[PDB]
């Protein structure tokens, strides 16, 4: 603190955010989304182009937050060692919360799998519902996920050895190795024999493997913004926190898929 | 006041931890390329070639399950097509993903 | 049986299970009355003795 | 301008309409809304 | 009814690992740390013969009382000889409780599919003691549960000595069988590595966060793979478990930081859970296929194979760490654990008798 | 926006901390791309100078009014928490020394003076 | 434009707490008028104010539950006292994620609109607070009412999760120079231990509510027993949220009481480490018990015995806190100011309302008390007399420091005595009505239950008068509040000692154990330029 | 000039005298449609929640 | 853990080194905050300490605190028949002789 011209710079390593308008606009978009989804499902509106505006405005509101998160870190230069630790602790406490939604859905499976009622004749997958064979396309998705978990390790170990062509190629291969998962799993939802309304079995199978679908669109977006921000020279060899959060998010989804494949697809009796 | 001098023992500690990231990431970078080009690509290739034949032989047992009459479709149990609230998109007897070639609702 | 107008306590029993319920409740109320009386006496001592006092035992 | 009437969202002194009207109307609305709701749902269901 | 036995066995295993592992917050140190495991190893085969004579419920509560009086003698003991005696009685109580409880879960739950699920729930108490403030709430919760157990077992219905209707096979006849020994060796060689890793980890390298991921993964692994092991075959689960234990053990020498141990430790604990809940029901299956159904001595053999690792672990591990070092020790135990895994395929269909 | 620093002796504000540029086809280094309060820590830690101190209060000697403990601040006030001369005897008592008055800690008695830098 | 960038587009943590207070006052007024509507109908036998409508009685009860579990106690105890005091106690400038604080405020006014619009478009939402599956389907409530009411429990959940992550992330790495995490004050520990339960409880509620929505409108049949489901599953997926929730409402109260007991009785708290360990034990043992709300659904005989054992254990850590508060108040000097009156009225009534919880914990005794007014009398002695009293004590403690304007002492004392008398008249004959056998959620009752219902309708009219007097106390605080500091010596934070002279006391006035009461009193916008020092 | 405009835009976002979200000469294209369509999305859910309280359906 | 004969030496040493009125009142305030009453030797040092700093009201208020610390009345009059040559030399008057 006894450096000579110390008064001209901030005396504590924490970020004082400037005034931003986006919290109000996110809430005003969620107001419209909640009321429009509550109303269109019981009449009262009819036209289905207000719900789509509500979802589009929500997603643009998150994108407009993340712009001001990027400019405050690569241009203004206010991300010290403490603020990075705070961001890492923060992201870990959202990954932990997004795991515990799947715990309730797994417990909604074992409360019916072990002990089925009398209305269904006591049997899993019940009579008249042909399940999905796990020696078909649900193998291809698993091997594509295990390969995508291996390709990003070649991308995080090429930004530390200062090789640029070798970070762009790996991220490109991973981005095409998550689009194929969505394309395969939308083909496994059009060639099925049972819907969301055909049992308690068809209702919990499309509600634990449908949240995963929404969670893996987010990796395609987060990897596009990690390829595009590396192409335009924003990443240094020691200060990159966009890659570290996308790597921790991918591996949790791989481990979750390896528990959605032994409990949902293989174990039926 | 007198300026604080810099300890030259905490200076080499920072400059060693930045040159030992360049080192220890020379063999791992070439290893994880070979784990991604020799035991990751033939796996996807073999399983894609297998599943193409497997699920293209099943693509000709579903093209004939469309001109079947309503009296030859498999019998419908209870709990089978729960329509107790009509869906708000289009007709009320169709979900998001709905092909007529595999699925039907017999009245 | 029928409810009574200004009731304070349970209705009358016709089953051994309800008599066991009444006996267990009357067993628990003993210890709860003892604990409430102990706490109330300690607050009474605190109000009567140590209100606006010159000496503070702060150690 | 830091002082004892600086952190509040509403102005209290040196004001055209005196503060009693905005203080009273807040509580009047707060204790008048759930009677309006009961009035509407009573009149929609026949009873007076 | 039948679930209160599961509660009693869960609390018995919890108190087993709590009084074993948690001694420091609540060479001489090598002999004193291993005083419990060797005396448990010696007195385990006697209780298997005793439960055939006097019955199941009495040794459990005798072991609870012996454990309580030995802990309260250990509370105010200063001399070395009395401390050694106190920990010896602590071990001999904890040897009665676990063996008789596991035998009585084997006796009551006769159906094969339910036995794996219930023992998968019951083995989860071996990590809550490792994870475990004031601890006086939890002791009185345990005292209330055992009061319920004593009320149902000894008060409402009278209990005599009542020896069993059938006479079991002796211990040597069980030891002549290859299947029971080769099933026990899987648990022994799986637990040997995690037994030896604990003393050498302060040598190589706060303390609780290194051991926490294994305790997190163990409960999830045992409670999931107790149920799903019936359809998949238990031999395949044992083979995959030994493979993952070996790979995660070799993953440790490449790690060069404290935070890099979190990911392999999960790959330890879940894997050893899938070793346990797969292989401990199937021993009780084998006696129902080849021998006469008395489950005491077989789970005595299983507890012997469990406690051999904790008996032999630190005393040999310190000598090997002084001799060669940590990474070659981890390498040799990992190659041993991988090499054992091919021969667990032999338990697919044993010959009936 | 102006001349770039090389050591923290030539840093008179946020106007001296932009730096040179990276080259086309190279993963950039932190000495080639950093602007704000991040580069100031970087130029401190490659010499040995800790810009953001984390050293607690002096708990060696007491405080007399003739010889008081000097607490350094860039303001006219600084909050000082006393907890004892053997460093945990006194409980936690907070004090505000000022350039016109010294705090004196009603239980143990140490006097604190403010040094304005 | 400066109005917008400072009270609508905000970053400062202390300027959102005042908005939380203004919102909480409104949402605690609305529910209290809704409770007065209920208690004026349950007065004498017959159909008095609502003419024949048994709808618009259940709607009023549901909306009185939601507006004061979710919209009054949590915004006051998290927004007004957590956002304001925790950075000043730990010594930080602002929170770690300020924009998340702004969104955690602004998600609540869209949650009020949907709940108020869940009672005008239709018959309404008379499902109770616990929105049970087979009643809240499409055969009894067929309209946009239940759907818009379970969308008001999503936005509040998002706000609470985003606030809890901010509270945990701030206290880990934004402390001053000389504070480890063993010298923290007790209020910070209370906020941390409620923020961990907010992480570990809310996903289960969100999952259960979303599956109820999918059962209502996308014909999925999770909880319908004609397709292979059970309603009882929802009860599990509700009550795993339900019992953490009721400690979330009470743990931030406890720490507040500790500060008052540490202040106006001039002694430190007896055994602080025991107190933080007791709060940790209470927080941990609120997750391993949830099924004592469901003893009559048809469980096993070996499962009731576990949940009677695991419920009575929670009495052991709470007794440590109560007896430590008595040991703190024992030796020292006590002056009876208006925070310590509410402090003294909290140590007795929480005990009375909590000793009834041991009677209800037994599965044998719950057969006589389930869905009966004994439960209502149990939880009103702890909610209305344990949490609201802590809120009033915290307001009367910290409002001169935040605002800079003092209040009349006499009117505050009259308000306290009116609250005490009216609330003790209201909720005590509910025990007698419960023991005689009056069920819950009934508008009309047999003629035997008349007389006590005449007495419990009298205390509510006493309590509303106390609320109006509280409004006048706030008005007398804001206008001419600079001249209300020489009327009484209550304005002094601590009294002169026996040997301490007045001339010495005027030079050295404030003696404290936290950073709070040494600030200038309007707190500055940027309150720490140079860091604070702790030895 | 080159792809390293990083050493050029860091002298612009510092010393700007405008807020960060409206500093570049491109933020018009993002901020005009967003605030334009938000005032229609909010004004449509305050017309259909007041029309619906009076019982009118579509 | 502290005994009578260590209390009555440590507070004598603390009273024989105060330099201002703040310090005399500080040591006097935490001397009457234990379970041990002060010895007649400690109070005899406190009046000389109040004499060095030249204050009169503190030398009166010491004798008023003894009436509250001491359990009975006989012990209070046993304190006042031994602290008498200290009072009549310095000149300190009690509160009940001034009637203020
Ligand atoms: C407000 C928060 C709150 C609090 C603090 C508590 C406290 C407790 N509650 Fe909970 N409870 C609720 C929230 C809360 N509860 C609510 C809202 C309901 C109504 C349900 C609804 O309809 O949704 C409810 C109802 C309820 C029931 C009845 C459920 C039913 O209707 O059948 C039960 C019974 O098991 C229970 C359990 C307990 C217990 C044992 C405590 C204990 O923690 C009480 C502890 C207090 C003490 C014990 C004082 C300590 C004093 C001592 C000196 C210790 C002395 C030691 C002995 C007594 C041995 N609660
Ligand atoms: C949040 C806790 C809470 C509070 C505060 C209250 C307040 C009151 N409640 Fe209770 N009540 C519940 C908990 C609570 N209640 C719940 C959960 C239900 C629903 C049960 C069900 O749905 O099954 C219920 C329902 C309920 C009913 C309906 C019972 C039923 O229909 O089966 C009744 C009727 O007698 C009743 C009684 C009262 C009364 C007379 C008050 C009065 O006290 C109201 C007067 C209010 C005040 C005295 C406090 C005013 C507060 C402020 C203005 C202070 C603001 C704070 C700051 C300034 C910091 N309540
Ligand atoms: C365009 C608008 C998109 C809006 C997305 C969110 C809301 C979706 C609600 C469900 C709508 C629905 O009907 O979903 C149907 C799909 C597919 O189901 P299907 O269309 O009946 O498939 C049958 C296919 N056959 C057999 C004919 C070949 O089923 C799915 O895959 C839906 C998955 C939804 C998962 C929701 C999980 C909720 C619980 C977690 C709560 C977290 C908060
Ligand atoms: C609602 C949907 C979830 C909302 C949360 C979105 C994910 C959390 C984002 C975590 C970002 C953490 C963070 O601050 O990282 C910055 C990068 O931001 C980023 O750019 C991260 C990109 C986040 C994009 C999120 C897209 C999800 C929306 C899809 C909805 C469907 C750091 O920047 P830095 O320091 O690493 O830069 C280095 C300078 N040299
Ligand atoms: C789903 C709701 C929860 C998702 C939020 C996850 C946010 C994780 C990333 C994070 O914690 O960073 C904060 C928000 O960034 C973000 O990623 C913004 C995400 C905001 C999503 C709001 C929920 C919409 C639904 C920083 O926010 P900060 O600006 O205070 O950091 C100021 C210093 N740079
Ligand atoms: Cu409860
Ligand atoms: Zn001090």
């Amino acid at each position: 603190m006894r450096i000579q011209n110390r008064e001209n710079l901030q005396l504590f390593p924490f970020h004082l955010v400037t005034n931003s308008p986006w919290p109000l606009t996110t809430s005003l978009a969620l107001m419209s989304l909640a009321l429009t989804l509550g109303l269109t499902m019981h009449g009262y509106i009819g036209n289905h182009l207000w719900l789509f505006l509500a979802i589009s405005l929500v997603l643009s509101s998150i994108f407009l937050w993340v712009r001001d998160v990027v400019i405050e870190g690569t241009y203004l230069g206010d991300h010290t060692i403490a603020v990075r630790k705070g961001l890492n602790i923060g992201f870990m406490l959202f990954v932990l919360s997004e795991i515990l939604i799947f715990a309730a859905l797994f417990w909604s499976y074992f409360h019916s799998a072990m002990g089925p009622t009398i209305e269904i004749g006591c049997q899993w997958p019940p009579v008249g519902i042909t399940s999905i064979k796990p020696t078909e396309l649900p193998l291809l998705n698993t091997i594509i996920l295990l390969a995508s978990g291996a390709t990003v390790t070649w991308a995080h170990h090429s930004i530390l050895y200062k090789d640029r062509q070798g970070t762009l190629v790996g991220l490109f291969i991973t981005t095409l190795l998550i689009i194929l998962f969505v394309g395969c799993q939308v083909l496994e939802y059009t060639w099925a024999t049972f819907t969301i309304a055909d049992s308690v079995f068809g209702s919990i199978f499309y509600a634990g493997t449908g949240l995963h679908f929404i969670h893996m669109v987010m990796l395609i977006v987060m990897l596009a913004i990690c390829y595009a921000r590396m192409y335009f020279y924003h990443f240094t060899s020691n200060h990159h926190l966009g890659l570290e959060t996308t790597i921790l998010y991918l591996h949790v989804l791989d481990i979750i898929w390896l528990f959605l494949y032994i409990v949902f697809y293989w174990w039926g009796c | 006041f007198t300026t604080v001098k810099g300890d030259p023992a905490k200076a080499q500690a920072f400059k060693k931890h930045l040159d030992d990231v360049y080192h220890h990431s020379k063999g791992t970078t070439a290893l994880w390329k070979k784990i991604s080009y020799f035991v990751a690509l033939p796996a996807i290739a073999l399983t894609a070639v297998n599943t193409y034949f497997v699920e293209a032989e099943h693509a000709e047992h579903r093209a004939h399950n469309r001109h079947l009459s309503d009296e030859e479709w498999p019998k419908a149990y209870p709990y089978q097509n729960v329509r107790r609230v009509d869906f708000f998109w289009g007709d009320g007897d169709k979900t998001l993903f709905w092909n007529p070639d595999v699925n039907r609702h017999v009245k | 049986d029928v409810p009574t107008p200004w009731g304070i306590f349970f209705q009358d029993s016709a089953t051994p299970n309800m008599e066991g319920i009444i006996e267990l409740h009357n067993n628990i109320m003993f210890y709860l009355v003892l604990i409430l009386t102990f706490v109330s006496y300690i607050l009474y001592t605190i109000i009567y003795n140590y209100s606006n006092a010159t000496i503070v035992h702060k150690y | 301008d830091v002082g004892p009437y600086s952190n509040l969202p509403f102005k209290v002194k040196n004001r055209r309409v005196p503060y009693a009207v905005p203080h009273f109307l807040f509580f009047a609305i707060g204790m008048g809304i759930p009677f309006f709701a009961c009035y509407v749902q009573l009149k929609r269901s026949g009873s007076i | 009814s039948r679930k209160l036995i599961l509660f009693i066995v869960f609390l018995a295993l919890l108190l087993d690992n709590m009084l074993l592992t948690v001694v420091v917050p609540i060479v001489q140190v090598g002999l004193l740390f291993a005083s419990k495991a060797t005396v448990q190893l010696i007195t385990n085969p006697f209780i298997g013969l005793l439960t055939n004579r006097i019955g199941y419920p009495i040794p459990i509560f005798a072991g609870f009382c012996i454990m309580f009086v030995s802990t309260i003698m250990f509370a105010f003991s200063s001399s070395y000889a009395f401390l050694l005696i106190a920990r010896s009685l602590q071990g001999i109580g904890s040897s009665c409780s676990s063996v008789a409880g596991m035998g009585m879960l084997a006796s009551v739950y006769t159906d094969d599919e339910e036995r794996g699920n219930v023992m998968g729930i019951a083995l989860g108490g071996l990590a809550m003691g490792v994870l475990v403030g004031k601890t006086a709430p939890f002791l009185v919760l345990a005292a209330l549960v055992l009061l319920d157990g004593a009320i149902q077992l000894f008060v409402l219905q009278p209990s005599r000595v009542q020896p069993e209707s059938q006479k079991g096979t002796p211990l040597t006849t069980l030891l002549k069988d290859p299947y029971i020994l080769i099933a026990a060796g899987s648990i022994c060689f799986a637990n040997m590595g995690i037994a030896m890793l604990e003393p050498a980890l302060p040598i190589w390298m706060q303390l609780g966060v290194a051991f926490l991921p294994a305790s997190i993964s163990y409960l999830i692994g045992t409670n999931i793979f107790g149920i799903l092991a019936h359809k998949m075959g238990r031999w395949l689960c044992a083979l995959l478990g030994m493979i993952i234990v070996g790979v995660s053990i070799l993953c440790i020498p490449f790690a060069k930081n404290i935070y890099g141990l979190i990911a392999p430790n999960f790959g330890v604990g879940f894997a050893i859970g899938m070793v346990d809940s797969s292989m401990m029901p199937i021993m009780g299956y084998l006696v129902d296929l080849r021998h006469v159904s008395v489950y005491g001595s077989v789970y005595a053999i299983a507890d012997v194979a469990f406690c051999m690792g904790y008996a032999i672990g630190p005393s040999a591990g310190g000598a090997i760490a002084k001799a060669i070092g940590f990474p070659w020790l981890m390498t040799i135990i990992g190659i041993i654990d991988i090499l054992f895994a091919p021969l667990c395929f032999f338990l697919r269909s044993p010959p009936a008798k | 926006q102006f001349k770039t620093a090389t050591s923290i002796a030539e840093v008179e504000g946020l106007e001296n901390l932009v730096g040179p540029g990276a080259k086309t086809g190279t993963v950039p280094t932190d000495l080639e791309q950093a602007t704000g309060l991040e580069r100031y820590e970087l130029l401190g830690k490659l010499e040995g100078i800790e810009v953001f101190d984390e050293t607690p209060l002096e708990a060696v000697r007491k405080g007399t009014m003739k010889d008081p403990i000097l607490i350094d601040s860039y303001d006219d006030y600084r909050y000082v928490g006393c907890t004892g001369v053997p460093a945990d005897s006194h409980n936690i008592e907070w004090l505000k020394p000022t350039t016109e008055k010294n705090a004196r800690c009603w239980e143990c008695g140490s006097v604190y003076k403010l040094n304005f830098l | 434009m400066n109005y917008i960038n400072r009270w609508l587009f905000s970053t400062n943590a202390k300027d959102i707490a005042v908005l939380y207070f203004i919102f909480a006052l409104f949402c605690g007024l609305l529910g209290s008028i809704m409770s007065l509507i209920l208690r004026l109908e349950l007065s004498a036998p017959g159909n008095q104010i609502l003419m024949g409508n048994h709808q618009l009685f259940n709607v009023v009860a549901t909306a009185h539950a939601v507006l004061m579990v979710f919209f009054l106690v949590m915004p006051a105890a998290i927004g007004f006292f957590g956002n304001y005091l925790l950075p000043l106690m730990i010594g930080a400038s602002d929170m770690s994620f300020a924009r998340l604080n702004n969104i955690s405020f602004w998600l609540l006014p869209p949650a009020l609109v949907s709940l108020l619009a869940s009672a005008l478009i239709e018959n309404g939402a008379g499902t109770g607070w616990t929105v049970y599956p087979p009643l809240a389907g499409v055969q009894s409530h067929s309209g946009p009412s239940v759907d818009l009411a379970i969308f008001a429990l999503h936005l509040t959940s998002i706000s609470s999760l985003l606030g809890a992550i901010n509270f945990i992330t701030t206290t880990l790495n934004m402390r001053t120079i000389g504070m480890t995490m063993s010298k923290l004050p007790l209020f910070v520990w209370a906020v941390v231990f409620t923020s961990i339960l907010l992480l570990l409880s809310l996903p289960v509620l969100s999952a259960g509510v979303t599956l109820l929505l999918l059962d209502r409108n996308f014909n999925t049949s999770f909880f319908e027993p004609a397709g292979g489901g059970d309603p009882i599953l929802y009860q599990h997926l509700f009550w795993f949220f339900g019992h953490p929730e009721v400690y979330i409402l009470i743990i931030p109260g406890f720490g507040i009481i500790s500060h008052i007991v540490s202040t106006y009785s001039k002694k430190p708290v007896f055994g602080a480490i025991g107190m933080v360990y007791a709060m940790g034990s209470i927080g941990f043992l609120g997750l391993l018990v949830w099924s004592h709300h469901m003893y009559t659904v048809g469980l096993d005989v070996d499962s009731r015995a576990y949940f009677t054992s695991a419920t009575m254990v929670i009495a052991v850590p709470t007794g440590i806190k109560i007896f430590s508060w008595l040991a703190t108040l024992y030796g020292g000097s006590i002056r009876y100011t208006t925070p310590m009156l509410y402090a003294f009225a909290f140590l007795f009534l929480f005990t009375v309302g909590g000793l009834s919880g041991v009677v209800l914990s037994n599965a044998s005794l719950d057969i006589a008390f389930h869905d009966t007014y004994y439960v209502i009398g149990h939880f009103h002695y702890v909610l209305s007399l344990g949490a609201v009293f802590s809120l009033f004590a915290g307001y009367y403690y910290w409002s001169p420091l935040i605002t800079g304007l003092y209040y009349n002492n006499n009117l505050a004392n009259i308000q306290f005595w009116l609250l005490f008398i009216g609330t003790n008249v209201t909720f005590f004959p509910m025990h007698f009505l419960g023991l005689n056998g009056m069920p819950r959620r009934i508008p009309d009752y047999p003629d035997a239950f008349a007389g006590w219902n005449a007495i419990s309708s009298f205390g509510s009219l006493i309590s509303i008068i106390s609320v109006i007097l509280f409004a006048y106390v706030i008005y007398d605080q804001l206008v001419n509040g600079l001249t209300n500091k020489q009327l009484s010596t209550n304005s002094l934070f601590k009294n002169p000692d026996f040997i301490e002279s007045n001339i010495i006391f005027n030079d050295n006035s404030i003696k404290s154990s936290s950073i709070d009461f040494l600030l200038t009193s309007p707190p500055l916008p940027h309150t720490f330029n140079t860091p604070a020092i702790q030895s | 000039t080159a792809t390293e405009k990083i050493i050029e835009l860091q002298k612009f976002y510092q010393s700007t005298n405008k807020p960060i979200y409206a500093a570049h000469p491109r933020s018009k294209y993002y901020l005009i449609p967003y605030f334009g369509l938000l005032g229609v999305s909010v004004a449509a859910t305050l017309f259909y929640t007041g029309r619906a309280c009076f019982g009118i359906k579509d | 853990e502290e005994t009578y004969e260590e209390f009555s030496q440590r507070y004598e040493k603390e009273f024989d080194e105060a330099y201002d009125l703040f310090e005399v009142q500080r040591v006097l305030n935490n001397c009457f905050s234990y379970d041990i009453v002060p010895s007649p030797a400690v109070i005899g040092k406190a009046l000389n300490a109040c004499r060095r700093v030249n204050d009169y009201a503190t030398a009166v208020r010491v004798f008023e605190g003894l009436k509250h610390k001491v359990e009975t009345k006989e012990q209070y009059d046993a304190y006042l028949e031994e602290l008498k040559d200290v009072r009549e030399e310095l000149g300190i008057d009690l509160k009940e002789e001034l009637f203020p």
